[PDB]
RNA sequence: UUGGCGGUACUUUAUAUCCAUCUAGAGGAGCCUGUUCUAUAAUCGAUAAACCCCGCUCUACCUCACCAUCUCUUGCUAAUUCAGCCUAUAUACCGCCAUCUUCAGCAAACCCUAAAAAGGUAUUAAAGUAAGCAAAAGAAUCAAACAUAAAAACGUUAGGUCAAGGUGUAGCCAAUGAAAUGGGAAGAAAUGGGCUACAUUUUCUUAUAAAAGAACAUUACUAUACCCUUUAUGAAACUAAAGGACUAAGGAGGAUUUAGU
């Protein structure tokens, strides 16, 4: 009562033919695009396939691909025994020959260190590989209990005296922690025809966008869209929003700003200018100050934007009245 | 049969529930004023706000006056709950009630709130005054 | 919210960032180093390092705003402060040297001391038990106690005023009359406390 | 309109109404209307070279044509005959043989078990059903779910036989599960001279008592209908058996195989005691027949012969030899088994 | 529950093709469009007429090749040219396909007054994406 | 021996969540609109949650299916003792959906048991294993995140829809079909939703939401009704818009209830 076909297992003979067909494919794709077959590479292949078979499907897994068989197929679906039927690995009948073969090596290392007999922080800012990464190294499915047990054994190895061989071993299972630098990207300092220094930066609040041009030396003259700021912004709260960047760094009356804000309303345009001024003013302040701006909210774009209306309800969140029952 | 026995793996209600609640509170208060239940339970010096028996009679809920310290209350909770099964035994054995429901211990922090209000209230500014099953189709060749 | 939970509220205190490193408590010192590896929310449109920004008054402005009309609500509060300053200047000039000392002409200090005089220590939460309404004495938090003072002021002026009077003229007359502990809002606080006394026995319920 | 016309797959889905509120919680039959249609054949009878007629005939390139009114009527009638003939084929069926009754599954052959993992065919094995229970159980899917428990037996008629229980929601699935499970539990049953058990067998499996007796050739299978079914699978041709107590089919099947697989062959008895096993047939006179000789060393101590044996006798067996009248139901004329 | 263009789950024995497996919300994500014309682009006219021609062209091809279509046809319009790309099972003899192509091309070229070409890719049997 | 069952509590978990807290509403007035009722010669369907500005992103004729009157009888097509039918059954169905629901489950192939009515977990591991569908992931809102959409199986409600279309069974065929003209009315009624107002954080005017000058309780605020003019579409104004006066009620709404993180 089974019609669903067996999950396909790939013989080494099958993958071997898939690699000869791919190798002949590269020579043909190279001949089509007029490139040299010897130097034709995986990057050139992907670019050629995108030109010859343009697909605009959003998901990239569904687009045409001519990749090396090692990539498209799973890495190790090969037979685990020979013609006679004798498995190749002495731990085959465990069902996790690769997980237990690794736990066999690390347990033997631990025993030699304990029998044979400094700071253990040889590597810092590193993490243990996640289960998904481990499963990729072993090429076999692991459970959470199997991963948890593997880490405990690796930790015990670090606790004990470790020669350079052990340190290299544990290194394989340590992945450098991603380094996201939460530090503002300082803008360059250009020079005008007059020779005065000035920096420029963009800012976006709601639908408003601004392009400020702060000058290193000035008397505090801010011009928005070729107008003064008291005229352009008759509301105090809009002017206070322009005061926040300079007042915070005690730099009032020391710079000359030229703004160009298009889009949005009065408050959204002041907010867009505030960010544009804070980002341009970074080039003329110390790095310790740039961090004080970043930590006071002056350098982060505000992500709050109007939410779309939903069909079947009065608003983005407002619902139609629940008729009286 | 000891192992088998002790493994144990497998308007009427309104007036009745105003007597069981009063009596159970009267009885459990006496149980906790002596080391009879345990020495740990005697030293906790626990007080009982009230007892509430469910309408189904599934459980008997005993409200005990919680204290200020969470650690003191967390300890008291564990000790009281562990002995609740034993406390029920003692009430059936002294013949307080023939049938007693599983005892559950609920916290009563209300006594702290009332003390707080009186503190503020004194300090407040009041102001101046068959066909398919059968082989017939199989044996006829239809299938 | 469009801010992931990892984002941190911005700190807009000018003196705090410029303090000497040694003057900062190690707890505060730790947070600064930690925040260097965190995400910071963008500052609100009404959040500035201005020396004239008072959080209490800014909150009072938002509780008067209707339909997102902040310009009008801020204008009414600005007119109120001026109406209170002008009412004390007249009294100060028309008073003897001895009386002049007591008279307070700072509107920001009359506003804060007015609200504080209208804050109720205890509250009343209405409950229904056995088909009747038994409201019982309750204790109020610092947030609930402040909200009630502001709400009671904005509601006395909005409703119990003549038709042709304006909010800057009724609110000014109440901040000053509350500042002396004689206004109707103060009576609202007194009535709350006196009812709680009456319901002392019903606190158990 | 030509644009309101739907395909056959959608038309039959609606008309049959198989998926519906009534169907699931409580007859129309599907037909294929393109079965006999040959591309290029229409009511008008046109002949299209390269589609419904030869493109070239006797070296002549054909042209379009139309059949005469008489010729087309013949073709129309011929197709009507083929449709009626096809319908007659659908009506015609090959009836299978019943078991112990016409409406019961007991005794019904369901074929050999399926091939094994490496093309291990079992065409020499036959499968027989012994009990089929249709029981409704309680599960959240439908409140009360349905289940079919089927006990089967398998055997090659040459000493190898086995039984298994298969359960499923569908009867077909229970048949498959039981049939392939039983091929993994094959007992080998020892038959004396290929037609009977080596000796009398009496046993009680739970509350089911079985009492088998070794019989001469031509005696046939005078046993419970379920024992006849299994004995044919095992290959026993002549035996008597009586079943008493409970008639539970599983206890009778388990108890039968338990006794038949624990029986002592003559060679085993010769090896255990070291003596010759001799057979005396009344149709061969006093002639001693040697049926088993000890494999190792023949003993010289005669087996002790008691004056009066202490055997425990069954009243049912002895009662007959005591001259007591049997029931009217005993030893009736029955068809060859 | 949504019932639109969803080939519902059976018991693992139903062979669905790639096109049938994917529900409507996967259009432009995992599966493309069966017809490609310029009539639904912004500031373009004659969407109604191009769509009506497509409906007919699909019903015509099903009836002209009854039981011989492995998957839905793909219609491609360039200038006034129409191109029909159909996956067809290898059931009919080879010469019969040449007849239906010559017939279906000429008939649809004189009916819509455009050059129409038929492109047939023959498969040994329907291609099964998954068993559902 | 399984399942079911509770009007079962305690403990966690979360919920614009029962209650509590917060904001603007509904419930009162005037209107717009759906429904029920009354009622008409005069449709139909939805009508607890999950109907009630619902099929309609829409009814002056048309639309139209209704009522009255008159008229046609091979009466759209190549052919057909045929065409045609908004005739009955959504309790025969397809199609396309609602509801629990962004709830976490549904289904099949094997293996095991001193027999199985069933069950099958122990991680320092004791019989379970390996594939599906949903969730998850991925993709979309054109950096990034978050959020929002989309997605959401099997079942539950014989839930909705024979009137989108198609269709099983039964029924009409000088009529239950086709076509033309004229009509399809109203309410001292109840009720759902929406709109506007009840004003001073207001009204009018210029600018523009900045500021300024006036108005500010008897019609001051205040009619998207009625009535009267003019313009727009149309063949037809019975429709819509703009003025004009006329102006009544309304003074922030009892229990109760809706939405929002
Ligand atoms: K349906
Ligand atoms: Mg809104
Ligand atoms: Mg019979
Ligand atoms: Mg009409
Ligand atoms: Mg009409
Ligand atoms: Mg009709
Ligand atoms: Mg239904
Ligand atoms: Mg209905
Ligand atoms: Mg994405
Ligand atoms: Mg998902
Ligand atoms: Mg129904
Ligand atoms: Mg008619
Ligand atoms: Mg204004
Ligand atoms: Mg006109």
């Amino acid at each position: 009562n089974v019609q669903a076909s067996r999950q396909e297992s790939y013989t080494e003979d099958f993958i071997k033919k898939q690699i000869e067909e791919f190798n002949i494919g590269k020579r043909h794709l190279a001949n089509m695009m007029g490139e040299d077959p010897e130097t034709f590479a995986e990057e050139d292949i992907d670019r050629a396939i995108a030109y010859l078979f343009p697909s605009g499907l959003f998901e990239k897994r569904a687009r045409p691909m001519m990749k090396h068989p090692e990539h498209i197929f799973p890495k190790q679906r090969a037979t685990q025994w020979g013609e006679d039927g004798r498995p190749f690995h002495f731990l085959f009948y465990t069902g996790k020959q690769s997980y237990y073969s690794l736990m066999h090596d690390v347990y033997g290392k631990v025993m030699q260190l304990e029998k044979h007999r400094a700071e253990s922080r040889d590597l810092i800012g590193s993490r243990w590989l996640i289960k998904e990464e481990l499963e990729e190294m072993l090429v076999e499915k692991l459970s959470d209990e199997d991963y948890a047990q593997f880490i405990r054994l690796l930790e015990k190895l670090l606790t004990l005296p470790c020669g350079p061989a052990e340190e290299e071993f544990v290194q394989r299972f340590r992945r450098s922690v991603t380094i996201q630098s939460k530090k503002q990207l300082i803008e360059p300092v250009q020079y005008d025809e007059q020779g005065m220094a000035f920096s420029t930066s963009e800012g976006r609040r709601k639908s408003a966008t601004a392009q400020a041009v702060v000058y290193e030396h000035g008397s505090g003259k801010i011009h928005v869209n070729g107008v003064d700021y008291l005229i352009y912004f008759p509301i105090t709260q809009d002017r206070e929003q322009l005061m926040f960047p300079f007042h915070f760094l005690d730099r009032l009356e020391r710079h000359d700003v030229t703004c160009t804000v298009s889009g949005g309303g009065r408050s959204a345009q002041a907010g867009a200018i505030r960010l544009a001024m804070a980002r341009a003013l970074c080039s003329f302040v110390t790095e310790d100050e740039v961090e004080w701006m970043r930590q006071a909210g002056l350098l982060t774009p505000d992500p709050r934007i109007r939410e779309r209306k939903k069909p079947g309800q009065e608003g983005a969140r407002r619902k139609f009245t629940w008729k009286k029952r | 049969n000891l192992l088998k026995k002790f493994a144990s793996k497998t308007k009427e209600d309104s007036i009745r529930l105003r007597v069981l609640n009063g009596l159970l509170y009267k009885s459990l208060t006496e149980l906790l004023c002596t080391p009879q239940v345990s020495q740990e339970v005697y030293d906790l010096n626990v007080e009982l706000s009230k007892v509430s028996v469910t309408s189904d009679f599934s459980a008997c809920r005993v409200y005990w006056k919680t204290g200020v310290s969470a650690e003191q209350n967390k300890h008291t909770e564990s000790v009281l709950q562990r002995s609740a099964a034993y406390m029920r035994h003692l009430l059936i054995s002294q013949q307080t009630l023939r049938n007693v429901p599983p005892i559950v211990f609920v916290q009563d922090k209300r006594d702290l709130v009332l003390a707080e209000v009186d503190r503020l209230l004194a300090e407040a500014d009041f102001g101046p005054p068959h066909r398919d099953a059968s082989p017939r189709s199989f044996l006829l060749g239809e299938e | 919210s469009r801010y992931a939970p990892e984002f941190r509220e911005p700190l807009i205190d000018k003196e705090y960032y410029r303090k000497p490193v040694a003057e900062l408590t190690e707890e505060e010192k730790y947070d600064q180093e930690l925040k260097k590896t965190q995400f910071i929310k963008a500052a609100a449109a009404t959040e500035t390092s201005s020396v004239f920004a008072d959080p209490v008054i800014s909150k009072f402005t938002n509780m008067m705003m209707k339909g997102g009309n902040k310009v009008l609500a801020r204008s009414l509060m600005a007119q109120t402060l001026e109406a209170v300053k002008r009412k004390q200047f007249e009294k100060y000039r028309a008073a003897s040297a001895e009386e002049q000392a007591t008279i307070e002409r700072n509107p920001y200090r009359i506003f804060h001391e007015a609200l504080k005089n209208c804050e109720p220590v205890i509250g009343l939460v209405p409950i229904l038990k056995g088909g009747h309404f038994y409201q019982v004495p309750v204790p109020l938090a610092d947030r609930r106690r402040r909200f009630l003072a502001m709400k009671w002021m904005i509601t006395e002026c909005r409703e119990n005023k003549p038709r042709r009077t304006l909010m800057p003229e009724k609110l000014s007359h109440e901040l000053l009359e509350a500042f002396h502990n004689r206004g109707p809002v103060i009576k609202r606080k007194h009535n709350m406390h006196k009812m709680a006394e009456a319901n002392r026995a019903l606190a158990h319920y | 309109s030509f644009f309101t016309k739907l395909t056959a797959e959608e038309l039959w889905k609606g008309a049959l109404a198989e998926t519906g509120a009534g169907a699931r919680k409580g007859k129309k039959k599907r037909k294929d209307l393109n079965r006999g249609q040959i591309i290029g054949e229409g009511r008008s009878g046109f002949l299209w070279p390269g589609l419904n007629v030869p493109l070239i005939k006797s070296g002549v390139v054909q042209n379009i044509g139309q059949r005469s009114k008489e010729e087309q009527q013949k073709v129309e009638a011929t197709m009507v005959e083929q449709r009626e003939e096809w319908d007659r084929k659908r009506k015609i069926k090959v009836k299978r043989e019943r078991g112990w009754s016409g409406n019961t599954w007991g005794g019904v052959s369901i074929g050999p078990p399926d091939p094994g993992p490496n093309g291990e065919t079992y065409e020499d094995f036959d499968t027989r059903i012994l009990e089929v229970r249709n029981v409704f159980n309680m599960t959240a899917k439908e409140g009360r779910k349905k289940s079919v428990r089927v006990l089967v037996a398998v055997g090659n008629g040459n000493g190898a036989a086995g039984f298994a229980i298969g359960k499923a929601a569908d009867r077909g699935d229970a048949f498959r599960k039981a049939k392939n499970r039983a091929i993994h539990y094959l007992h080998y049953i020892e038959r004396y001279e290929g037609h009977t058990i080596f000796h009398d067998i009496s046993l009680r499996f739970k509350r089911t008592q079985i009492r088998m007796k070794k019989q001469p050739r031509g005696y046939g299978l005078r046993c419970h209908r379920a024992i006849i079914t299994i004995c044919r699978l095992i290959g026993i041709k002549d035996m008597y058996a009586r079943v008493t107590g409970s008639m539970n089919m599983l206890n009778l099947t388990r108890g039968l195989f338990h006794g038949l697989a624990r029986q002592e062959t003559h060679q085993h008895l010769a090896d255990k005691k070291g003596l010759h096993v001799v057979e005396f047939r009344e149709e061969c006179g006093p002639l001693p027949i040697v049926v088993a000789s000890p494999h190792g060393a023949l003993s010289k101590e005669p087996e002790p012969e008691p004056e009066v044996p202490d055997t425990k006798l069954d009243w049912q067996d002895v009662k007959a030899m005591q001259g007591l009248k049997r029931s009217v139901w005993f030893n009736l004329k029955r068809p060859a088994t | 529950k949504n019932r639109a263009a969803r080939v519902r789950v059976a018991k693992g024995n139903k062979p669905v093709s790639y096109e049938e497996a994917h529900a409507p919300h996967y259009i432009a994500h995992r599966k493309g469009w069966l017809s490609l014309h310029t009539g639904n682009l912004d500031g373009e006219d004659h969407a109604a007429e191009r769509t009506l021609e497509d409906v007919f062209l699909r019903k015509f091809m099903m009836g002209t090749f009854p039981g011989c279509l492995a998957d839905q046809i793909v219609l491609k319009r360039r200038a006034n040219q129409v191109d029909i790309c159909a996956l067809v099972l290898r059931q009919l003899p080879a010469h019969k396909f040449y007849f239906l192509v010559g017939y279906s091309e000429t008939l649809l070229s004189h009916f819509y007054k455009c050059p129409v070409r038929l492109h047939l890719q023959t498969v040994p049997s329907k291609v099964v994406y998954k068993y559902i």
